[PDB]
RNA sequence: GCCGCGAUC
DNA sequence: ATGAATGTGCAACAGCATGATCGCGGCAACGTGCAAAAGTCGTGCCAGC
């Protein structure tokens, strides 16, 4: 974790939640199965505005 | 960072204090000495002191050698305890503890059905103690929650009748220590027992690689109504029979099972019972139940079987067989479509297999659960018959 | 001004400030002259750094 | 004679078949023999604390004129006995006194003294004792010390494999390992250049301390080659011969001897013309010159016309070089050997690699490499040298750790000082290249011979080595400032730091852990533990699989069988049955001399490298009648293989077929049928069996059973005893037989049973007699026998009529199937006594008293408690019902009016006082057993304390009283004896007490000599008597110096039974095991033709597959025994005559095939014979030994003696339909054990419990109540199955949402069963602590 | 060994635990060649165990030429496959995730029918975190 | 808030 | 024939090595004197019985 969070502090980037790990680490849906189908309305919901 | 407590109003200083107060401990000294216009030396090897100690807090194993506590081992940094492992493994990223949770050793229950599992009555009343207080409440029983709980603590009759309409059908998930693939936690239907095991349904043995030599199992409670409904119609033992490996069904007979359909099915060159010409199925296990024939004699039995070439009907055909008494009367259990000439055999660990995956493929899975279920009762029940003992 | 204070990080015990000048619910977000600690549930102590 | 009397209760069936030589030894003997070579006065230093006071004292001042010489030392007696001590919870110990004193010599005066204080002993530190089982008492418990087997002390050499360049250059490094002080390395580079790597810096010449060791490049270059002379008279340049040198070689030029040629140019290189050469003396002959242009010259000519000369050694020459030599007048030049077919190129290359060639340069260049501080100044460079090796005391080579660098080194002397000389570097040097160059081979690691053995009495001397030197250091500056007034004591004799180290060593190590206490069996194989671990050791990561492999040298000395499984196994050992250690501290095996071709009874002991030299025969070898082996070809061990050898070449014998095992697999029947692994599993698993209520001795065991259970300890073995005088349930009292007696006082021997006493895992300790009344005891028999003992034979589990099929499913897997008559005799269940404390301790407010009256608690609470305040003995507690009354004082100065109002209300405290009462904890049931008040010095005792202090006092006088009745029933015989001889009043004299006044004076010598006398001993045994009554009155009754925080502790025990239940762990002895499925109703187990229904039914499918054949020839063999117990029941039934019965004894003890059993019934008497058919009508309980014992005939023959059948299997009918089974069943009876994991204690349930402050998830762990913790690969699992919403639910609302656990809980209650989420607790502690870094991370809308 | 197989399953879960099944066809014409596996002289994969539960990625030709057996994309099961093996077919060209051709994700089609189910695989199923399980759950068990 | 030690699968 | 740039090879340093349970012990880092204020103690006060 050493490396990889310095070369993502220098960097200055974002995670975006895309994946499965990172949603599990926040608590949120996991983009699969029951959850998959919730990530499709709230991805239409933020391309609309 | 809270202090570690200890006998005594006396605080003990944890290891993340310690960093700290070091820091500071120096911090006040060097801008004390900046005001003073020390030598440039001393100033100098104070600076570098803040600078190691900071390293040190930040860091503690880089740039020189690691700071100890009382006892000779490194004193834990902001980066050797980020969560658990350095990384994430404990505390977050799938390393929560969590409650509604039971653990106990797990036997053998033969009588169960494929999605049932023996839950104590013991661990249930405290795995649903919520519910257990809404179903009093609801009822009018204890009008206060003070007296659900104290109710509950006295454990009444009527306590123990509500927790088993609270049961009915709320399924639980049961897991193994390591959980290896994604059958290794399955959901089952609790019917509660008066003991202190966890009765497991033999089949799902092989998909949790357990065998009950002091295995223990985890019981956790999916309690929302998706959660559920995720537990029922995704994590049913009925629901995952063909591994998610290689399409084999992993749910298959082992064992004793084995041993008696491979003992039922055989044929002797000379027993009670040769040539014998008898009505169907029905009649051999009557001859058997009597003892006027052998499980392993050879006859010939009028069958009928069932065939599905035409577009999703069944055509009857009757026919007079050469067999045994134990496969005339194992056929009694397989369900309607399936040809004779898959219990004319040995049934070795194998044919079994083999058995229920064309049930599975060609009736459904409703008809190929019945099958195994029925398949180990009967297995059961002949290898216990048969009394096949290992001598010297 | 410690490690552990109270004039920074929020109050130790309850919504009761130190020296006992302010310590009830009549009073929210309020400063004691005597000291520095505000009026918090106690839950802030995981939050101010 | 042949048997004693408790062998006479029972005899074995031994079968035999091998006579023994040596029997078992002590079987503990390595921890009481360390501990009393630690402990024992040694005349010489030896070893024990006498060795360490040689090594540090004396000590004197620097030159203050003042020295501390020491006399002898002693150990006082110990104030608590054992029992005493782990009753109250101190460490079992003894002072320790020194005689030493002061002497002051003259400063004026050279080698004079003025003053010589001689002062008295001094009190310095406290040294644990060992108990006679093997253990130290410490704060109340066992703490037994497992040896340790670390690297032995010496030179190790190591060809790394072979594979650390991938170049395929083998790489062979030496290693220096001393007991204490700096490591020393020696390296081979791929480049072929010496390095050394001292204390594990940077790799470092091996020049630079060489030439340290004040060597000159010339001399090293001498020493470490063979140097040759190139004689250059007339422009000849003639060469020297040795024939023996040149082997390889190529000849540049034609080679002539004497003017005749010899060998040509580029002949014949074979042996012949050598020898040829050889043959004929030559001498010096001239050779081409370019082949001296590859030489290199060792030597420095010096130039006779100038002082300039060549002294460039390690240098090759020039043609120019040539005519300057010549000039100069260089007749003869030296220069090395240069050969390289077997040597090769050393030493040089690596003083051309470095070019320091001064004694300074070196120490200054290897003080600056291990330490780069500050340069040293010709002095810090010297002392860092002196102190690093050669020194005295910083570093020490053991004695073993010499001996055996003399014996790597193939040295004579044995003996030698413990520090290493120059010599000795050069020497190891030396055969380090000797390995490189061929000759020579590397040594293996694991040998036992090169691993150490190393007991507790040796680390307690090093502990106390390192406190010694301590308070040396300590005392050296008294004497530099210390005045002719100072005393010993005033002089910082300073016992805390010794105090301190070994309390430290005893209490926290690594290798001092709390003992096992199920079975007797347990503690005997923890106390003779080999652990690789430890200070010295190495980490269990650290272990490779060459550590953990079975080296052939592991045959007689470490068990290959016991070993812990997953991760520590080949890391932790236990000793052979025969095994004992070295004087130096290596593990040796007894083994029989063998002279010609009869192998004699003479036993000597081999250690690990001794054996690998000698023969070594079979112990299962057949003999003939004079000791002659009966075939020509006998199966051996030569050196680590074995094979076929000749009957003449055969050296020596095996002692026993159980030297191999430990003693944990010595007590499994038909070893050699079972598995190793099984087998394994099987030795570890007798370790865990709890004692039962009853104990059951074993059907079929293999006579190993009496030596694990005497040994022990457990039992109580008569020291003495002659007729047993009076038998109690607690006390056995003997009156010794009069051919052996300490004249004096007469006297008998009295022992004190232990009743029912909590152990270390919580089990009961228990003993119950076995002779009932009169019955004579000889030396060394069994009186009481502990827990799960019968009649001192170890008996951990209980006989079960086993029959093995599969019955309903029920015992699928591993699954046992157990009947209801099981749990109806009481089988199985078991007695745990548990602990629960607690202490009455001043506080700010005042004094924390305990009463029975506690505020706020209603009667109900009340009804079991005393006047004092504690639940009263005997009473049946379970739930939380309160124990112990104590209150907490709160402080209050301040009388509000409502406060005023509540104590004129109520009490005068008004309920002031708060009530820490002890509560029975959840889950813990079962009637109490004991209180154990103890109260502090001054204040006032407790009202049942002066309860306890009485029945003290009255088993005291009870105890005492006996002897006092015996010596003055001896006094009044012979004064009755004294007055018959004259003056003799009959009856009448009897009748009047004092002798009827001494019978007035009769005879004047008499009055004056015999009744005076008579009444001389008469006044000062009473007296003796009063004085030793008083002072155990006094010293019994005393108040305790409590810790100072401490005012007066209470302490109560529960007893619970656990019946034998479904989840219940079940396990055999040979590798099977299983839980409980169903307790089956006796009408449903199978039944025999006698309707005999069966105990417990097994799954056949578990034996093919595991290669348990132990398990159905132990069902065979138990039915066997089972049918001749029964045959005998059914006899003494009719009651028939005893030569019938006798008879039928001495024809089923006598059948076996050539069994060493010799038993006969003829020279037993009429009543012995019913007391043993009576003792075992339950079974014949024959003993198989491990890897000779019965044969398949043998229990054939058995079988059919009690008229069963031969195969071992039997029609079994059906318990529920009654329906014959098709196949015979195998029905026996074998020895199940229940082992220690119950389910009453492995169940767990949480609901909402208590979370931790950070993370703010549920805590984890049993007696916590906990949570199960939702892992890595459950989470896995779970994404897998697609099941998101359970993810969700078990990630937010189940362990970090603070607000969604109330909320959720709230709906629950309501029925709502909405997720409602929200945000863990455990991503905002991450947020915040890489925030607390130089890392923002923040949440983006 | 088992620690051994454990790193190496987490590494696989952690490599192929975003991968979920979020289309239905990419409509790729890409296929693998697919021949039973041989190994000498002895037949050790036949090629009925290979195809089972694929997509063909081009029509399937008979010896006989201008012969179509099975339509293209179209799913492989128990009557395909006995249809398939009466006749003398060698090599089958058949999809599969390395050419699925979609973006963050993997088409349905391309990825065969699930093991775990008869008909083919619906979306959203993490089939990233099944593969590396069923590939790590042997491994305890391999001799090394 | 751990560290050692032992044990189970 | 010789100098410089480049590619190759070798040595030192960093990360990492299964999961879940149960049971016992042991266990760290002042001072200073005066203003300035505040609290306290011996003492005298009025109000209730
Ligand atoms: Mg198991
Ligand atoms: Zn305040
Ligand atoms: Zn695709």
């Amino acid at each position: 974790t050493t490396r990889v969070l310095t070369e993502a502090a220098v960097a200055g980037k974002r995670d975006e939640l895309r994946g499965l790990k990172e949603n599990v680490i926040v608590g949120r849906l996991i983009p699969a199965g029951t959850g998959y189908a919730y990530h499709q309305d709230r991805m239409r919901r933020r391309a609309a505005g | 960072r809270p202090l570690v407590p200890l006998d005594g109003g006396r605080f003990a200083t944890s290891d993340l204090n310690d960093l700290y107060r070091r820091v500071i401990n120096r911090n006040n000294r060097l801008k004390r000495l900046l005001d003073l216009a020390a030598p440039d030396i001393i100033v100098r090897n104070e600076k570098r002191m803040l600078q190691e100690a900071v390293d040190a807090l930040l860091d503690n194993g880089r740039r020189g050698r690691a700071i100890t506590g009382s006892n000779k081992r490194p004193l834990k940094s902001l980066a050797d305890m980020i969560k658990g492992k350095q990384g994430r493994f404990r505390q977050n990223l799938l390393g929560k503890r969590v409650d509604y949770s039971g653990r106990s050793v797990i036997t053998v229950g033969p009588y169960l059905r494929l999605h049932q599992c023996g839950l104590p009555k013991k661990m249930a009343l405290e795995l649903f103690k919520p519910f257990i207080y809404g179903k009093l409440e609801l009822r009018g029983l204890a009008t206060t929650i003070k007296a659900a709980k104290k109710m509950v603590e006295r454990e009444e009759a009527v306590v123990w009748d509500i927790l088993d309409e609270v049961i009915r059908e709320h399924p639980v998930l049961l897991n193994r220590a390591p959980t290896l693939h994604r059958l290794g936690i399955q959901a089952f239907e609790p019917v509660l027992i008066e003991g202190k095991a966890i009765q497991l349904h033999p089949l799902v043995c092989a998909a949790y690689n357990a065998d009950f030599d002091g295995d223990q199992m985890a019981v956790h409670v999916p309690l929302t109504l998706e959660a559920q409904l995720e537990a029922r119609a995704l994590m049913m033992s009925t629901n995952n029979i063909l591994s998610p490996a290689n399409g084999e069904p992993i749910i298959v007979p082992s064992q004793d099972v084995v041993l008696g359909l491979y003992y039922m099915t055989r044929d002797c060159v000379n027993a009670k019972g040769e040539g014998m010409v008898l009505t169907g199925p029905k009649e051999a296990e009557r001859l058997y139940r009597s003892g006027l024939a052998s499980l392993h004699a050879r006859v010939k039995v009028r069958i009928t079987e069932y065939e599905k070439d035409a577009n999703g009907e069944l055509v009857a055909k009757t026919s007079l067989k050469d067999t045994t008494v134990g496969r005339a009367i194992l056929w009694m259990i397989v369900p309607k479509g399936l040809p004779y000439s898959i219990v004319n055999q040995a049934l070795g660990k194998k044919a079994i297999s083999k058995m229920l995956n064309t049930c599975y493929r060609i009736l459904g899975l409703k008809p190929t659960v019945i099958f195994a279920d029925q398949i180990m009762y009967t297995g059961f029940a002949y290898a216990a018959r048969s009394g096949a003992s290992v001598g010297i | 001004d410690g490690l552990f204070c109270a004039r920074i990080f929020g109050p130790v015990k309850d919504y009761e400030c130190l020296c006992g000048k302010y310590k009830r619910l009549k009073h929210r977000g309020v400063i004691c002259e005597k000291c520095g600690v505000e009026v918090t549930q106690t839950k802030v102590r995981r939050e101010r750094m | 004679m042949v048997y004693s009397y408790t062998e006479k209760k029972r005899i074995r069936k031994d079968f035999g078949k091998r006579p023994q030589v040596l029997d078992v030894p002590y079987l503990l003997s390595i921890q009481l023999d360390s501990f009393q070579k630690f402990i024992e006065q040694d005349p010489e230093g030896q070893y024990g604390l006498e060795a360490a006071f040689r090594s540090v004292f004396p000590i004197q001042s620097y030159s203050g004129n003042s020295e501390l010489q020491y006399v002898s030392y002693r150990l006082g007696e110990p104030v608590f006995d054992v029992q005493e001590c782990q009753i109250r919870g101190v460490t079992y110990s003894a002072p320790l006194r020194v005689k030493l004193r002061l002497v002051i010599y003259e400063r004026e005066a050279p080698e004079g003294t003025v003053k010589d204080i001689k002062e008295q002993e001094v009190y310095m530190g406290e040294i644990p004792l060992m108990t006679d089982n093997g253990t130290f008492v410490i704060n109340g418990t066992e703490r037994v010390i497992v040896s340790q087997l670390h690297r032995s002390p010496g030179v190790f050499f190591d060809s790394d494999k072979g594979k650390t360049h991938s170049s395929g250059k083998v790489l062979y490094n030496a290693r220096i390992i001393p007991y204490r002080g700096s490591w020393l390395d020696f390296e081979f580079d791929p480049k072929d250049n010496l390095f050394v790597r001292i204390d594990r810096r940077r790799k470092l010449p091996a020049t630079i301390i060489l030439r340290a060791l004040n060597y000159t490049t010339e001399q090293i270059l001498d020493l470490f080659f063979e140097k040759v002379i190139f004689e250059i008279r007339d422009n000849k340049l003639q060469m020297e011969l040795v024939p023996e040198r040149l082997r390889g070689e190529t000849a540049s030029f034609d080679i002539e001897a004497n003017g005749k040629v010899y060998v040509e140019k580029g002949r014949r290189i074979t042996a012949r013309h050598i020898r040829q050469l050889e043959k004929d003396d030559v001498k010096l002959i001239e050779v081409p010159v370019e082949y001296i242009a590859g030489k290199v010259v060792a030597k420095d000519y010096i130039d006779e016309s100038t002082g300039e000369l060549i002294c460039a050694a390690n240098m090759e020459l020039s043609l120019d070089l040539l005519a300057k030599l010549s000039q100069s007048g260089h007749k003869r030049i030296e220069t090395l050997f240069t050969n390289d077919l077997d040597h090769g190129p050393y030493i040089s290359e690596t003083l051309r690699v470095d070019p320091t060639n001064d004694r300074l340069s070196a120490l200054v260049e290897i003080y600056r490499m291990m330490r780069p501080g500050e340069p040293p100044t010709r002095e810090a460079a010297e002392s860092l040298f002196e102190n690093l090796f050669f020194s005295e005391d910083r570093y020490d080579l053991s004695a073993v750790g010499r001996m055996k660098f003399n014996r790597s080194l193939l040295r004579e002397e044995i003996e030698g000082s413990g520090i290493l000389s120059k010599d000795d570097i050069i020497d190891v040097m030396k055969k380090l290249i000797d390995i490189r160059n061929g000759k020579g081979e590397v040594d293996d690691i694991d040998h036992l011979g090169n691993r150490r053995i190393r007991s507790v009495g040796e680390m307690a001397e090093n502990q106390f080595r390192v406190g010694l030197v301590r308070v040396e250091r300590a005392v050296k500056e008294r004497l530099s400032l210390g005045d002719l007034d100072t005393l010993m004591p005033q002089d910082m004799i300073n016992a805390k730091p010794i105090s301190a180290a070994v309390k430290e060593f005893f209490g926290s190590s690594q290798l001092s852990q709390f003992m096992d206490q199920n079975n007797p069996l347990s503690e005997i194989t923890h106390k003779r533990r080999i652990s690789a671990l430890g200070p010295g050791g190495l980490t269990r990561e650290r272990a490779g699989f060459e550590v953990r492999d079975v080296h052939p040298t592991h045959y007689g000395r470490v068990c290959p069988i016991e070993t812990p499984e997953g991760p520590n196994i080949g890391l932790i050992n236990s000793l052979s049955v025969y095994a004992q250690t070295n004087e130096y501290g290596f593990l040796e095996t007894p083994y029989r001399k063998v002279t010609d071709g009869v192998v004699t009874d003479e036993i000597h002991y081999l250690s690990a490298i001794e054996e690998g030299n000698y023969v070594i025969a079979q112990a299962n070898s057949n003999l003939d009648e004079e000791g002659h082996f009966v075939e020509d070809l006998v199966t051996c061990r030569s050196k680590g293989e074995s094979s076929l050898f000749s009957r003449d070449q055969v050296d020596y014998m095996d002692v026993s077929t159980q030297q191999v095992v430990s003693v944990g697999a010595s007590l499994i029947p038909f070893l050699e049928h079972d598995d190793a692994n099984r087998a394994l599993m099987g030795a570890n698993m007798q370790r865990q069996a709890v004692p039962t209520l009853r104990a059951d001795k074993p059907l079929v065991g293999t006579g190993m059973e009496r030596a694990v259970a005497v040994d022990s300890g457990v039992t109580a073995v008569a020291k003495r005893g002659g007729v047993v005088q009076y038998v109690d349930a607690s006390r056995i009292v003997i009156k010794v037989n009069e051919d052996e007696m300490y004249p004096g006082e007469a006297g008998i021997d009295i022992y004190n049973l232990t009743k029912y006493t909590r152990s270390n895992q919580n089990t009961c300790i228990n003993q119950m007699p076995c002779v009932s009344l009169g019955e004579p005891v000889e030396r060394g028999d069994v009186l009481a026998d502990g827990p799960s003992t019968d009649l001192g034979e170890l008996a951990l589990g209980q006989n079960m009529r086993v029959a093995f099929m599969p019955w309903n499913g029920y015992n699928f897997e591993d699954s046992i199937l157990v009947s209801e008559r099981v749990v109806q005799e009481d089988r199985f269940t078991t007695i745990h006594i548990q602990e629960l404390a607690c202490v009455s301790r001043d506080t700010k407010l005042g004094p924390e008293e305990i009463t029975a009256d506690i505020p706020n608690v209603g009667e109900a609470a009340l009804s079991k408690l005393d006047e004092s305040g504690i639940v009263y003995i005997g009473a049946e507690v379970t739930g939380g019902d309160i124990l112990v009354g104590k209150v907490t004082p709160k402080g209050e100065t301040q009388l509000t009016p409502e406060e005023k109002l509540l104590r004129a209300i109520f009490g005068e405290k008004a309920s002031d006082v708060k009530d820490s009462s002890l509560r029975v904890p959840n889950g813990v049931s079962g009637t109490v057993i004991d209180v154990q008040v103890f109260t502090r010095d001054g204040v006032e005792k407790d009202k049942r304390a002066l309860e306890i202090e009485e029945m003290q006092l009255k088993q005291a006088k009870k105890d005492l009283s006996e002897e006092l009745q015996i010596l003055e029933a001896g006094l009044f015989s012979r004064i009755r004896a004294v007055l018959v001889a004259g003056g003799v009043e009959a009856e009448k004299l009897d009748k009047l007490p004092r002798d009827r006044w001494l019978e007035l004076g009769l005879t004047d010598e008499e009055k004056q000599n015999q009744l005076e006398q008579l009444a001389e001993q008469y006044d000062e045994l009473k007296h003796e008597f009063e004085k030793k009554l008083e002072a155990k009155r006094r010293k019994i009754t005393q108040g305790d110096d409590l810790a100072p925080g401490v005012l007066k502790i209470v302490k109560v025990y529960l007893a619970v039974k656990r019946r034998i239940q479904p989840g219940d762990k079940m396990a055999g002895r040979h590798g099977n095991k299983g839980v409980i499925s169903k307790i089956n109703p006796i009408e449903d187990m199978p039944y025999d033709e006698n309707g005999t229904p069966v105990d417990i039914v097994l799954n056949p499918l578990g034996v093919p597959s595991r290669m348990n054949i132990g398990q159905i020839l132990e069902t065979h063999l138990g039915m066997a025994a089972k049918g001749i117990g029964d045959k005998i029941n059914a006899m003494l039934k009719q009651q028939q005559e005893v030569a019938k019965l006798r008879e039928f004894i001495q024809r089923a003890y006598d059948l076996g095939a050539d069994v060493r059993q010799k038993v006969d019934l003829s020279t037993f008497s009429d009543e012995e014979v019913m007391r043993l058919a009576e003792n075992l009508r339950k079974g014949m309980p024959i003993a198989t030994p491990v890897f000779d014992g019965a044969k398949e005939a043998e229990i054939k023959e058995l079988l059919k003696l009690g008229d069963l059948p031969t195969s071992g299997q039997i029609r079994l009918y059906d318990g529920r339909t009654g329906e014959q089974f098709e196949r015979p069943v195998t029905v026996g009876y074998m020895y199940m054990l229940k082992l220690n994991h119950l389910v009453d204690d492995k169940m767990h349930a949480r609901s909402t419990g208590s979370y931790s402050l950070v993370t703010q998830q549920p805590l984890g762990g049993k007696a916590q109540f906990g949570g199960q913790r939702f892992g890595e690969m459950e989470v896995w699992a779970l994404e897998a199955y697609g099941a998101a919403y359970t993810l969700q639910e078990m990630l937010t609302v189940k362990s970090d949402d603070v607000n969604g656990r109330t909320k959720m809980y709230k709906n629950i209650v309501d029925g709502n069963h909405q997720m409602e989420p929200g945000m863990p607790e455990s991503f905002n502690v991450l947020l915040k602590e890489i925030r607390s870094l130089g890392i923002n991370i923040e949440l983006e809308d | 060994k088992t620690a051994n197989s454990g790193y190496l399953t987490r590494r696989l879960v952690d490599v192929a635990q975003d991968l979920v099944v979020t289309e239905d066809d990419c409509g790729t014409h890409e296929g693998i060649m697919m021949t039973p596996v041989i190994e000498g002289g002895d037949v050790k994969e036949p090629l009925r165990d290979r195809v089972l539960g694929r997509v063909t990625a081009e029509d399937v030709l008979k010896p006989g030429t201008a012969d179509i057996l099975v339509p293209r994309n179209t799913l492989l099961h128990e009557q395909w496959c006995d249809l398939l093996e009466e006749n003398s077919v060698d090599a089958v060209k058949v999809r599969s995730v390395v050419s699925c051709d979609t973006d963050f994700g993997v088409c349905a089609h391309c990825y065969g029918r699930d093991l775990a189910r008869g008909h083919i695989i619906n979306k959203g199923e993490a089939i990233g975190v099944i593969a590396a399980q069923s590939i790590g759950e042997p491994g305890t068990q391999l001799t090394m």
